[PDB]
């Protein structure tokens, strides 16, 4: 059934599982015609894709050139997303295929269940849980690697960084979580939390920065005061 | 004209022959239903003043033989049987005739609600729908469960209607996931018309037989299925000018002839809705969207 606070360590359970979300799917920066219209021109965006057990991270990188010459582009955008899942679960080896695919949004559904009808004992679910995957575009790395692209391209990345060798899946998904919770509340204020210290650098082949555990708990502490905060300089609480 | 004779009436019950209907009392002397019109099939159906559980009838076509009612006191049922011997059931029905203990299938002359509900029925496609071939004519009843119904249990007694399935390899073209999606008319046009009915007046049979058991038997599945086969019309943005106009004139007739007490249940708001205003043939339909305006637009 749907995912939801009461099932939520199923996630962390054994059976292969994939969140997508498809919010960086479509982008657009809408703009004024020199007729004093209004068009949108398109730029390159991405389907996140995450293994939450294990933080690997499928990034398909949807290039501007998919769009050309095609109508409905919201709507495409969802078939274009579950064609991408569909053939990401063929590569992958059946031992590795997931057993069921949580869509962060209901508008996948339909689309995901019909490019997956090959594979009928794959679960396609959908959550009431209001993830923040949309700020995936505010870690710089990702965003970098997105707008650079030339060509449709898969990358591939752990969104964990090394976390998992000292921590729970279950505690790295939190942290994710209240991460890009704050990211997306106040993207700059959480930025400047992040890259506060100089002393404190991000590794070549990571996405966050090199944190001790007891900076790591500095920086939780740092990120629930902004959602908090922004919580009440939006509802003046 | 031909009849369909009773040997008595032993429970109280409600007869219905078509759309029409009669109360007949416990022992009353009621020995059948004359001036049946011949060239259409018909539906007897029963509702047992004692269990309103349970509707059941008899679809057949007199042309395929001499039949008759008769009550089985051990299944408790009106039974539907053959009479093989030509010169006993002219007796038998002369002789009723003659003491008038027959109704007259009461049709008005300016009516053609029968025909237009029956339109594209043949008796050989409810025997395949329904099979007991041992008998020419066909049992159903509230309670029968068509064959995808039991997919998601008795298959003797299973309603079989072809499967339709939106999300289903046979409706979706590997490869035009989404344009098959949105789009129907493969489905309808090459799989269903051209592929498994042969052409539209099987399909439209089908639909027109399916409402029908819907309406007189309350039957889910077959009320399913009608829905069904209505929204994969239209649901396809390509339709044959000729079953379109069909469709409107099939529907209207369906819809007119609904009980307004029953459109609560045997009514599907997002298959209709759909239908009459945003689907590719929310234009096509001007008869039925008017009388469904006038008639129920509670629903909508
Ligand atoms: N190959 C880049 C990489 N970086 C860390 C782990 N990996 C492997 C991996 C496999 C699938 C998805 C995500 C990550």
């Amino acid at each position: 059934g749907a995912m939801n606070s009461s099932n939520y360590a199923e996630l962390f359970n054994n059976d292969i599982k994939l969140f997508v979300d498809d919010t960086n799917v479509y982008r657009v920066t809408v703009h004024k015609t020199f007729e004093g219209n209004v068009a949108t021109k398109a730029i390159n965006g991405c389907i996140f894709t995450l293994n939450p057990k294990t933080g690997h991270l499928f990034l398909k990188i949807i290039h501007t050139s998919v769009w050309a010459g095609q109508k409905r582009l919201s709507q495409l955008a969802k078939w274009k997303t579950a064609e991408e899942v569909s053939a990401l679960v063929r590569s992958l080896p059946k031992e590795e295929q997931p057993k069921q695919i949580i869509v962060t949004r209901k508008a996948m559904l339909d689309p995901l269940e019909v490019h997956m009808l090959d594979f009928p004992n794959i679960a396609i679910r959908p959550t009431e849980l209001r993830l923040p995957f949309s700020a995936a575009m505010s870690i710089d790395k990702l965003s970098d690697v997105v707008m650079k692209a030339t060509e449709p391209q898969m990358v591939l990345f752990n969104i964990y960084d090394d976390w998992l060798d000292r921590i729970s899946s279950y505690t790295a998904f939190s942290r994710l979580t209240l991460l890009l919770r704050a990211l997306k509340t106040n993207e700059e204020s959480a930025k400047m939390i992040l890259l506060s210290d100089p002393t404190i650098t991000i590794k070549s082949y990571h996405l966050w920065p090199s944190f001790t555990d007891e900076q790591w708990i500095t920086i939780e502490s740092q990120m629930r005061d902004l959602i908090l905060t922004e919580y009440g300089r939006k509802y003046n609480v | 004209m031909n009849t369909v004779p009773f040997t008595s009436a032993p429970i109280e019950v409600t007869i219905g022959i078509d759309q029409y209907s009669f109360n007949v009392k416990e022992n009353q002397p009621f020995h059948g239903i004359k001036d049946i019109p011949i060239g259409h099939v018909h539906v007897i159906h029963f509702q047992h003043a004692d269990n309103s559980s349970m509707r059941y009838g008899y679809w057949f076509d007199c042309r395929m033989g001499n039949f008759y009612i008769q009550y089985d006191p051990k299944d408790g049922l009106y039974k539907m049987m053959e009479e093989r011997d030509g010169a006993k059931f002219e007796n038998i029905v002369h002789n009723f005739k003659e003491r008038q203990m027959m109704v007259s299938y009461p049709k008005i002359d300016e009516d053609d609600t029968w025909y237009n509900l029956t339109e594209f029925v043949q008796m050989d496609k409810i025997r395949k729908i329904v099979r007991k071939d041992e008998n020419q004519f066909s049992y159903v009843d509230s309670s029968m469960t068509t064959v995808q119904e039991n997919e998601l249990s008795d298959p003797a007694h299973s309603l079989n209607y072809t499967v339709i399935n939106f999300k289903s390899r046979e409706a979706i073209r590997p490869g035009h996931e989404m344009e098959d999606f949105l789009d129907k008319s493969y489905y309808l046009n090459t799989v269903m018309l051209q592929g498994i009915f042969k052409n539209s007046s099987n399909y439209f049979g089908e639909l027109q037989f399916a409402f029908l058991n819907a309406m007189f038997f309350g039957n889910y599945g077959s009320s399913l299925q009608w829905h069904a086969m209505i929204e994969l019309i239209c649901s396809s943005a390509t339709v044959p000018k000729h079953m379109l106009d069909k469709l409107d004139e099939i529907l209207y007739y369906q819809i007119k002839t609904l009980p307004e007490q029953y459109s609560d249940i045997l009514l599907n708001e997002r298959v209709w809705n759909i239908c009459l205003y945003s689907s590719f043939q929310k234009n096509s339909l001007h008869n039925t969207e008017k009388i469904m305006e006038n008639k129920y637009p509670e629903l909508l």
